[PDB]
């Protein structure tokens, strides 16, 4: 119900 | 046209020079914008710049165009570097790519730019609008451009995302190097020349800077430390995610000081320079990508691949606004697995079914053109990747004993690690997506129950919450601890060796009960997608 994660680069 | 010695400070200037700053001013120096305790009005503004534009566009609207970033705190051999002026530094393109951009943030990048980079480098600022609404956007922008003399839109009239923008941006480019940043970049001193000097030492090298975070909600700059606290590379997880992991310990080794590249296996993709030569003769793009995601993955697979040298530069620092359909993304992610990963695409199709099924009905368009490129560049296969580049990484089984999901009988719901699960925290029940990702799990030969998309995590028993952990087994020496091993029963229960208990999907988490194989919680399916 969440995709697969991503969308936005994630930071450190 | 190859002068001896090196570039003097006053060959270096700025394009544009910093007006004086307020050092009291809202953000002044990179520092945190709190904005609290706002009249109606002002709460109501803040509240529609966050929902179109998912940062605090009231703090942007209220900061400088023109704030500095306070003392330069690079390591010491960053701020005295020397650059050579033969081979002679190159000049840049700078691509920026916008769609709705507020206007505070577009245009503070651009100033950064002209404030930080050497008038000799600067040749050219592109901004390719890939279709913006909001008018401002559109005669405004393009008048206020011209006092800058070397900034021009492009505007891509319908629109077909950052790849097709930045294909477009580098088709008009005449810089000899392109340096591609995002809308809501600040760029630090000294960011430009460390990049420039790397391609101009070595041609087939696309190099980043090191990304510092702008903080969505007080925009304050996270500036670099002096000491170059331990540094990340990028990777990709088996759901082709980019993600950041630790250098390793050869690569501590080589690098003498922070002036060095650090070869990193994947880039995060949206900051990033290319000799406009090298960016033509390596195959720019995969065209048939649509709109964004996965492009940064697949261009680094084929730069190692191919021959190049994908690098950070620590001593290069831009800072960068971090935020928070999927048929697109997941599309262009089967292109590049087709082209790239040969035998360990089907790891990937394993844990995202979506990508299983384009492949399964051919809807990822057609790859001859990438293969052709692959060919005619004699490009190395996807073992040499892993062998050379990224020795480091976890790989799974090709051809695993068993993967699926886990669905419990009781409550219908799926056995699901849920968001950032990287061990030791409990799993939860979710709806059943059918998609892998957080509800893949794998049965190995010492009956594990593997979730293994980044880390290699075992279902791991206890009398609490059941708990993801790095597992023990992990080659000839190691064993898998009764902790990590089950048996899925012809009852339907998953027993525990070590304890001697069943796993019930009652309650908030997944705990280990007494066995009792006509509790319906007790009971599961190890279903494949
Ligand atoms: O349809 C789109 C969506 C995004 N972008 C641009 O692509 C870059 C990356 O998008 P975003 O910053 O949201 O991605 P992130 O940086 O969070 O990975 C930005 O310069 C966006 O303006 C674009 O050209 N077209
Ligand atoms: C990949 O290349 C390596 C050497 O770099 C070679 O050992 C291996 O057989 C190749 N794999 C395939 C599937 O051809
Ligand atoms: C998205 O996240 C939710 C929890 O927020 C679940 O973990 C769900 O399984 C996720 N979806 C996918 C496809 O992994
Ligand atoms: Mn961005």
């Amino acid at each position: 119900n969440t995709p697969i994660p991503r969308r936005h680069t994630r930071s450190a | 046209h190859c002068l001896p010695g090196h570039y003097t400070p006053v060959e270096l200037k700025p394009f544009l020079d910093r007006p004086l700053q307020d050092p009291n001013a809202p953000g002044a120096s990179g520092k945190a914008f709190k904005t609290i305790n706002l009249n109606s009005e002002e709460q109501k503004e803040k509240q529609a710049g966050e929902e179109k534009h998912c940062f605090n566009a009231f703090a942007s609207d209220r900061i400088s165009l023109h704030r500095d970033l306070g003392p330069d705190t690079r390591p010491p051999e960053c701020i005295e570097q020397k650059f050579k002026r033969c081979p002679p530094l190159p000049t840049t393109s700078i691509i920026i790519v916008f769609h709705n951009e507020a206007w505070s943030t577009l245009l503070r990048t651009v100033h950064s730019v002209m404030y930080t980079s050497p008038a000799i480098l600067l040749k050219e600022i592109i901004l390719v609008d890939d279709a913006s609404v909001d008018e401002y956007l559109h005669d405004k922008l393009d008048e206020y451009v011209k006092q800058f003399q070397i900034v021009k839109v492009v505007r891509q009239k319908e629109r077909k995302g950052l790849i097709t923008a930045r294909l477009l941006g580098a088709s008009v480019a005449t810089g000899e190097t392109l340096t591609f940043l995002d809308a809501h970049c600040e760029c630090f001193y000294g960011w430009l020349e460390p990049l420039l000097a790397r391609i101009a030492e070595n041609p087939v090298a696309v190099v980043s800077p090191d990304i510092a975070s702008i903080d969505l909600n007080t925009f304050e700059f996270s500036k670099p430390s002096p000491y170059g606290h331990s540094h990340n590379r990028g990777n990709f997880d088996w759901s082709l995610s980019f993600g950041w992991e630790s250098l390793p310990k050869h690569e501590n080794k080589r690098r003498k000081d922070e002036t060095y590249p650090i070869r990193t296996p994947t880039f995060a993709g949206g900051l990033f320079s290319i000799s406009k030569d090298y960016f033509e003769y390596i195959g720019s793009y995969d065209e048939e990508m649509e709109i964004w995601g996965g492009e940064n993955i697949e261009m680094s697979f084929r730069v190692w691949q191919c021959g190049g040298q994908l690098e950070i530069m620590p001593c290069s620092v831009v800072g960068h606004v971090f935020r928070s359909g999927t048929q697109v993304i997941t599309r262009n992610q089967v292109r590049l697995a087709e082209v790239w990963m040969d035998e360990y695409k089907e790891i990937f199709y394993r844990r995202n079914t979506e990508a299983a099924k384009i492949v399964k009905q051919k809807t990822f368009g057609d790859i001859s053109k990438r293969i052709d490129l692959r060919q005619r560049l004699q490009c190395k296969n996807f073992t040499w990747y892993l062998s050379n580049v990224y020795p480091e990484a976890y790989v799974p089984d090709l051809n695993p004993l068993f993967s699926g999901y886990l669905k419990n009988i009781g409550n219908r719901m799926c056995l699901d690690v849920g968001e950032n699960n990287h061990g030791g925290k409990p799993l939860i029940m979710y709806s059943c997506h059918g998609l892998g990702g957080n509800q893949y799990f794998e049965y190995s030969a010492h009956h594990e129950i593997r979730h293994n998309i980044q880390k290699e995590l075992c279902l791991h028993a206890s009398k609490g919450p059941v708990q993801l952990r790095e597992c023990t087994y992990k080659g000839q020496k190691t064993f898998a601890v009764g902790e990590e091993q089950w048996l899925h029963q012809k009852d339907q229960t998953l027993y525990n060796e070590a304890l001697h208990m069943c796993l019930t999907g009652n309650g908030e988490h997944p705990s280990l009960a007494s066995c009792n194989p006509s509790d319906p919680f007790q009971k599961w399916i190890f279903g494949q997608n």
